[PDB]
């Protein structure tokens, strides 16, 4: 069954019904970050309600606002988070009423897209695929060993569902952190051209050239591993046919092969949108040459 | 190594922080509980007419 | 009337009930008619919407620490009213802790009889001892 | 090196210099969500703009908002999508003119965390501490083994 249950018109109308909505201006944003900087400093992961209030103040003093009325301010704020659905709040009658929070998966993921500087690493795809290698062969062997509804479902299904789907999954973000890489360049490349074009063309074309290799790089990577995972892939879904077939398996080596499929495609399109982008520079300083 | 030393001590921080998680969640859960059942016994067994 | 009339507030009434089922409870009839500030609003929080009823201390309350103790202020002001008009008494030394007395059933005048609540409300304003808001 | 290399001042002080914002009102947050569960289904991870402009005329459908000037606030969402680093937008020139979409990481984080039904296994937890336990023991064998 389709990770995501709900057709785009259900979805639209439970969106409606719940009437969730993120606000976070640039003093609110700032507070979130704050707030999971502080969080990451601690030993046991939780913060009180003074504690999130010298935050706040923190940020107001960055923002040079008006000491006035910050504990109200800073309840607001904090409410704002709680109804927002960044923070958990923990009422305890065995804490004398004093409030205890704790950042959700929502606001930790919001948080470190902005702090945490997340590069693309060759490295770590080169691990994330040899683990994923390792993963899908352990899986293929049990397929292929046969059992029962049990030995398929915790050294099958659970090893593809709970270990290398999520492994795929973090390779994609990966290549989602790459295209924002790219956008990056791309907006350097517009800034050097237009500052001083003469000056900016040797160091264009070693922009382009770098980004060139690494786009190359991670394809080469990805389809030298692509075909060894299909492979196995195919090994499971050949091993689940002769064992009856779980349909549950089998949907899921479908969405891990759709995946990978995906994965495989990015990587020669994020190539094909790069060399038209370095044919369109190098005609653009060709014309501005002439 | 000091990257390897510092990392070694992040994911030491980490793990520790994720155990105990666990026992400050149980002692939560325990307050609540006890006041749920105590409230049912209250307004279960206390009137008798 | 030559004499004239006022009205309670609402959260008068929420401690009025509460202070009212505090009398009948013979699970706390042991503390011989001592109760604490914050065993009454322990059980005012067991009771009712705690999230909604913080609307009548400020229209922004979400559960928030420093609207949580405005909340138990309010509530250690009412219950001094409540002083003066007789419902209850506090200890000679002691101003955390009180004793109640029986004229806080007026306060379940709405139930004591158990019939439709519209015609109830209806007899009483009728009567003259309670009006709407 | 702490992952968050700067201190509460300087990233408050840099998080300004920036102008860092998000504002997802239910319209935009639902149009969100559509576009992640469109770009689930298919084959590419692409979405075209007449692609996002038919799923946002789907949500605009669902707010039960008039038909006119769809085309108009949903190239006014999209723009705003890209602002807010929700979409990246790739215009080929390969493709005859036509920009590409690809939801960047926070638009996937945000879109996930309300439509995939995330339920505690008991299952999940297990397995994880396995794979760790084995990465552990590999790393403290290669440790040991020195070089």
């Amino acid at each position: 069954m389709s990770e995501y249950s709900q057709t785009v018109p259900e979805l639209v109308s439970w969106a409606r019904k719940n009437d969730f909505s993120i606000s976070l201006p640039v003093e609110r944003l700032a507070f979130l970050m704050a707030i999971a900087v502080l969080n990451s400093e601690r030993l046991d992961g939780e913060m009180s309600e003074g504690e999130l209030i010298d935050a706040f103040r923190e940020v107001c003093k960055g923002f040079e606002q008006t000491a006035e009325s910050v504990a109200v301010r800073a309840n607001n704020a904090i409410n704002d988070m709680v109804r927002q659905k960044l923070l958990n709040r923990f009422t305890s009658e065995l804490a004398d009423g004093n409030a205890i929070y704790r950042l959700t998966p929502l606001g930790i993921s919001i948080s470190d897209y902005y702090i945490r500087q997340r590069e693309f690493s060759t490295l770590r795809l080169s691990m994330q695929l040899s683990i994923v290698a390792n993963e899908l062969h352990r899986a293929a062997e049990a397929a292929e060993e046969g059992g029962d509804e049990f030995h398929w479902h915790r050294n099958v299904f659970a090893p593809l569902k709970y270990s290398v789907a999520e492994i795929f999954d973090s390779i994609d973000m990966s290549q989602r952190l790459m295209d924002e890489q790219q956008n990056f360049v791309k907006e350097d490349i517009a800034a050097l051209l237009n500052q001083d074009w003469q000056a900016a063309i040797a160091n264009c074309e070693q922009l382009l050239s770098e980004t060139s290799g690494t786009l190359r790089e991670l394809q080469d990577t990805l389809e030298a591993a692509g075909d060894k995972l299909q492979a196995n892939l195919l090994r499971i879904q050949d091993a689940n046919m002769g064992s009856g077939g779980s349909e549950l398996v089998d949907k899921l080596v479908f969405d891990l092969q759709s995946k990978l499929d995906r994965i495989i495609s990015w990587g020669q399109q994020a190539i094909d949108l790069w060399i038209g982008y370095d044919r369109h520079v190098h005609k653009f300083i060709r014309t501005a040459i002439d | 190594s000091e990257l390897v030393d510092k990392l070694v001590f992040d994911l030491q921080s980490k793990l520790d922080r994720i155990i105990s998680w666990g026992q400050q969640a149980i002692d939560l859960w325990i307050g609540y509980d006890r006041h749920v059942h105590k409230f049912i016994r209250t307004a279960i067994d206390m009137d008798k007419n | 009337t030559l004499i004239p009339r006022s009205v309670l507030s609402e959260l008068d009434m929420m401690v009025g009930k509460i202070l009212c089922y505090l009398y009948l409870s013979p699970e706390r009839l042991a503390n011989q008619g001592i109760f604490t500030s914050q065993e009454l609003y322990e059980e005012l929080i067991s009771l009712a919407d705690e999230g909604k009823l913080m609307k009548f201390v400020n229209q922004r309350s979400s559960g928030s620490d420093l609207d949580k103790q405005k909340l138990q202020e309010k509530v250690r002001t009412t219950l001094n009213r409540l002083r003066r008009l007789g419902m209850v008494y506090f200890l000679p030394n002691n101003n955390n802790k009180f004793t109640i007395t029986e004229a806080v059933f007026r306060f379940g005048a709405d139930v004591r009889s158990g019939d439709d609540p519209r015609e109830i409300q209806l007899r009483m304003i009728r009567d003259g001892e309670a009006m709407p808001v």
